[PDB]
RNA sequence: UCUGAGAGUUUGAUCCUGGCUCAGGAUUAACGCUGGCGGCAUGCCUAAUACAUGCAAGUCGAUCGAAAGUAGUAAUACUUUAGAGGCGAACGGGUGAGUAACACGUAUCCAAUCUACCUUAUAAUGGGGGAUAACUAGUUGAAAGACUAGCUAAUACCGCAUAAGAACUUUGGUUCGAAUCAAAGUUGAAAGGACCUGCAAGGGUUCGUUAUUUGAUGAGGGUGCGCCAUAUCAGCUAGUUGGUGGGGUAACGGCCUACCAAGGCAAUGACGUGUAGCUAUGCUGAGAAGUAGAAUAGCCACAAUGGGACUGAGACACGGCCCAUACUCCUACGGGAGGCAGCAGUAGGGAAUUUUUCACAAUGAGCGAAAGCUUGAUGGAGCAAUGCCGCGUGAACGAUGAAGGUCUUUAAGAUUGUAAAGUUCUUUUAUUUGGGAAGAAUGACUUUAGCAGGUAAUGGCUAGAGUUUGACUGUACCAUUUUGAAUAAGUGACGACUAACUAUGUGCCAGCAGUCGCGGUAAUACAUAGGUCGCAAGCGUUAUCCGGAUUUAUUGGGCGUAAAGCAAGCGCAGGCGGAUUGAAAAGUCUGGUGUUAAAGGCAGCUGCUUAACAGUUGUAUGCAUUGGAAAC
């Protein structure tokens, strides 16, 4: 929202990137990407989320499976 | 006043009734819980008669408990 | 502002100036003294610190150092 | 969670009944296997220190219910008395109103006696409780005025009663009682309260 | 600007909450964000609550979508790529044969006989190609309608590795492509328009003046319908032309029709 | 005895120096998924950024004249005050920009201070004057207002009588800069209002006045200690360091002035710099301590900004004033008006921090004998899973285990799973019906009993009186109060640490990722289905404080090959320091005493559904005085 131009990550199968995509991030460092220490949340604002997991959807932000 | 909602609590105090209240104080005279009457105090009437000599009247509704202590028996009229 | 302090102003501007008057006339008095010494000037300034130290236009503390410096420097002649 | 959910399935893996034996073991057959899809021998692959600790410490809460906050509550209370505060724990661990239920012949699983206590059939001195988690004290009346005709399962529990020193109970006239604190020779002694002790200083 | 953007973004959020009808999007390859409006009043009132009631202050374009490429008669050529950039040797070189496919897009047909290629290497290839068409010599817009036939190649020792030879195919796809004079396919919407008696010959000259393939007439119920396959740039100023014309009382319905060959005029706008 | 649990991690391998990560807590917590609710609070930390609107601190007619209106034939009684006069206004609330220092806290000193309204204590509570307020009429404009001339009241203003008492002056009489008495010199005391009584005279009640002596309160002043880092910041300093006189503050004081000089501080770090409201304390550890000074409480600074003054006991006054600055708003354009770091609410920001909500019911504060008035304080209530505590979504029995599905890999079995179906039962909560609070054991209010100087009598006071006060609230909850399983469970992990894996897809790509690291051809590491396990209306993710980390190791580590010995010597200050005898005990320990508010915890008790929590009770660091101790 400042003037911070940085780098970061998209965690998760696919992307939604629209080189001006508003979302969110998570920080927290990866070893395999030395000055990467950042990432996007899956579906906030922009991000269209991912549902049919077990897994994450309580991160990667995705509403609760509906049946 | 202390305690809680629905569960008020104030400790009766010898203050200046010109100075707040929860603040610093010369001494703390009794308490009392104000939402079940059944009037349960630990009134000390020994150094509130120092500060009655000395003025430093308490807050509004403490003249009934004041009537109890029976000083009017032993303050107003000390002087006949 | 409120209407009070219209009240409070009403009052204090004249109360002012009358003290103002006082304090003047107080301060001839000290002039009248500190041009010559004498008995007269004396009993004035006696009688002013005692009308204007009544009320709260002189403090008590003041006209008495006032009166006291003046009847000290007043022993010598 | 209020409830496990299924009990039985809390048997399966643990290999013990909640009850005597009888919880899985009359109900067509006895299954006391773990469960599991990927079910295959397993003797000595899966159990540790930590394992059996978290197995005795599972099987506490399952024996009462506790919460974990509800847990940190009563490890505190008893931290609040001295001596042998493991043993004094369990002493404090038959303190649950549907333990004494089920324990004074008023309900045949705790599981019932915490569904009419919160449905307020129960009367804890002059006072119905539907919070089933309270703490016993000895010199406590109780009563079942008008909700327990209508209840079959009081009275079937009535018929089985409850024979124990640190309670009194008149099962005939819906009258119980908690007397003495309870006795460590009365309770199943599998359970390891020490551990659990130790591993409760995390604050 | 990037910020100037995000603030326009505000600003449509601003302006989205009274009017959602009109229709925002950032393109992911001709970039510039396109924004629907009525008339030239709409737009105008737009602007107005831009810079004034939002403040926002933005810079006015034009629409934004510009094509596909596609290419000439086949050839066949090789890619040789013997390079190495960071600590060892490496090389690669297959022969792939770079042929159109009118209908089919990228379709992948093998040569190997003699085991000249191993099968770990069938597929890599194919990849090196479906990246390889994304840029044109003209303009670079990617390469579709492309049939592929892998013929040759050689897997050398330690130096050969996959991503080599999908870079030397690349190498050949590019300069086939290079060879086989790219040619450049635009957008054509098919556009139905009815009028009862009015624009007859107004429709038919803006047509055959600006662009589009018409043939005759529709005869419906009452009226006149006219169906004109026309290149989406056609469009700018049409919906006013036709509207100005009609002094209001137009309409029409803008649907996608398919990609056709750009005549040379074409070739000769665009580019820079 | 208060009181202490680690794990993995280099390499052929082993430890070691030593880093890393998390297992644990906390958080104004934020976010995701979801989400009935109880009770306990709390709920801008971003922009002291800019703000509409309302309240936000006003009261007294028995202080005063008179005005307006009702009743009344009039007088007069009554209703309100345009105003004056008295008091509150400086309470209180909010903020943390500023301020790195008497500022907090703490012990004491003010031989150098003050402190209405409230304590003690006495002297009385007059004689007048002359004025204006309000109003009337005129002038200027739509108006706010402003200006001009006439009439007056006040417990208002100012002289005049005496001053009990004080204070000053002088003399005599005191004490280790002191305090007390006597005489004389001088000065200046009040204002009346209401009521009862009294033919009246006058007397009394009550309010108020004046001056006097004494509490308390608050403020000011004196220091010691405690109260960030920065030397890749060594000189600072001329009101500066002191002295004499004067002015001056409630008092001392270069605080300031005139004169006289040139010192003063600073290597034990001033100054300069950035970082800051401080404390009790919240949390983290057993603790030494760290964390930050939430909220609250005490203290200090501020009120759009810089000054300046204003009365008043008290202010340079959130919401008094002028100037100047900057802004905003209105102006029919001449001129004016104002300052939410008050309650909220509104705009921006962020991930985000709520109602312009109700009653002043209680409490409190103010004004007033009195009634009565103000009270965006206060208490509530609204909202938020934000934290804490607490409860349900069923329960009794119930199958070689319903149907389907899964694995096994067609075969059985298990498996989902007492979960299901089935019978029976129930209702805190969902929801109908009646009950249903204390909170007000207060406060008003007059007659009675009594007390009490008076007594002619009201009134001064204590024991009973009801007309008296509820937003909260026909509220929580409760008699199967109506019916009814009905009104309701997700989340993460499952290669190891770390208790949790099968089937399929898959091909170092897709992707997981706290670490070790996995995935390039059947992956218990990825993605899906199923299953397992743990917490739960919370579970996942992020940030940040700590434990773990004793990993800047007095407590509680080393310096040879790892990080560590200046290349060495002279080597000041300082630190450490041979033996014997004495005293003081400065240090030290210790006894007596005071202080260190409450609140925080530790423990007991009480009220809560145990419960968190609230109240009750005590628990303490530390400092000062005094008596000892003699080892060091």
């Amino acid at each position: 929202t400042n003037g911070f131009e940085v780098l970061t990550y998209i965690p998760g199968e696919g992307h939604n990137l629209q080189e001006h995509s508003v979302t969110l991030l998570r920080g927290g460092r990866v070893k395999d990407l030395p000055g990467v220490r950042y990432h996007i949340v899956r579906g906030t604002l922009d991000t269209v989320g991912v549902e049919k997991r077990r897994q994450q959807r309580s991160a990667y932000g995705a509403k609760k499976p509906k049946a | 006043r202390m305690g809680r909602v629905h569960y008020p609590t104030y400790r009766i105090v010898a203050v200046d009734s010109r100075v707040k209240r929860d603040g610093k104080y010369i001494a703390l005279i009794g308490h009392l819980n104000p939402a079940l009457k059944e009037n349960k105090c630990k009134i000390d009437e020994a150094v509130a008669l120092e500060w009655l000599n000395k003025g430093a009247k308490p807050t509004d509704t403490v003249r009934s408990l004041f009537s109890q202590t029976g000083l009017w028996k032993k303050f107003v009229e000390s002087k006949k | 502002n409120i209407k009070s302090n219209e009240k409070r102003l009403r009052q204090n501007i004249k109360r002012n100036l009358n003290n103002k008057g006082q304090k003047t006339k107080l301060k001839t008095n000290v002039k009248n003294f500190h041009k010559e010494i004498n008995l007269d000037n004396l009993g004035n300034v006696y009688s002013q610190a005692d009308r204007l130290a009544r009320k709260g236009i002189i403090s008590t503390n003041r006209a008495r150092r006032l009166k006291s410096r003046n009847v000290a420097v007043l022993n010598k002649t | 969670m209020k409830y496990t959910g299924s009990i039985f399935k809390r048997s399966r893996r643990l290999g013990f009944s909640l009850l005597e034996n009888n919880k899985e073991f009359s109900k067509g057959k006895k299954r006391k296997t773990i469960p599991g899809q990927h079910g295959n021998r397993f003797r000595s692959s899966t159990m540790s220190g930590y394992a059996q600790q978290l197995q005795e410490k599972q099987r506490m809460q399952y024996m009462y219910g506790i919460t974990d906050k509800q847990f940190r509550r009563l490890f505190r209370l008893v931290l609040k008395q001295r001596g042998n505060l493991a043993v004094n724990l369990f002493r404090v661990l038959e303190s649950r109103l549907d333990n004494i239920v089920y324990r004074m012949g008023f309900a045949p699983t705790r599981r019932s006696a915490r569904q009419l206590v919160n449905h307020g059939h129960v009367l804890l001195n002059d006072r119905t409780v539907d919070t089933p988690s309270i703490i016993l004290n000895p010199g406590d009346k109780v009563r079942l005025k008008a909700k327990t005709i209508k209840i079959p399962i009081v009275k079937a529990a009535s018929e089985s009663g409850v024979v124990s020193p640190f309670v009194e109970t008149n099962n005939k006239t819906f009258e119980g009682t908690y007397v003495r604190f309870p006795e460590r020779s009365e309770l199943p002694a599998g359970i390891n309260e020490s551990y659990v002790v130790e591993w409760y200083k995390r604050l | 600007t990037k910020a100037d953007q995000e603030k326009m973004s505000i600003a449509l959020s601003k302006l989205a909450e009274e009017d959602p009808t009109f229709k925002t999007f950032t393109d992911p390859e001709t970039g510039q964000t396109i924004i629907a409006g009525m008339g030239e009043l709409h737009l105008d009132i737009l602007v107005d609550r831009m810079r004034r009631e939002f403040k926002v202050e933005v810079n006015v374009g034009a629409p934004q979508v510009s094509f596909r490429e596609t290419f000439n008669k086949e050839s066949e050529v090789e890619g040789k790529y013997i390079k190495q950039s960071g600590g060892r040797g490496q090389y690669g070189h297959v022969k792939i044969r770079f042929e159109p496919n009118k209908d089919k897009g990228f379709e992948f047909v093998d040569k190997i006989v003699g085991g000249r290629i191993p099968r770990e290497y069938i597929k890599p290839v194919q990849a090196g190609l479906e990246n390889a068409m994304a840029s044109g010599p003209l303009a670079g817009y990617p390469m579709i309608d492309i049939k592929a036939t892998l013929f040759d190649g050689s897997f050398h020792e330690v130096d050969s590795s996959e991503m080599a030879f999908k870079i030397a195919a690349s190498l050949a796809l590019k300069e086939a492509g290079k060879v086989c004079s790219p040619v450049l396919l635009e957008p054509i919407m098919a556009i139905e328009v009815t009028v009862p008696e009015q624009y007859f010959g107004d429709t038919m000259g803006d047509i055959s003046s600006r662009r589009g393939l018409i043939e005759g007439t529709e005869q419906r119920d009452n009226v006149q319908v006219i169906k004109a396959k026309v290149p989406l740039k056609e469009m700018f100023g049409y919906a006013t032309d036709l509207r100005s014309f009609s002094q209001g009382r137009g309409n029409y319905v803008m649907q996608f029709s398919h990609y056709a060959e750009t005549p040379k005029s074409v070739v000769n706008e665009i580019i820079a």
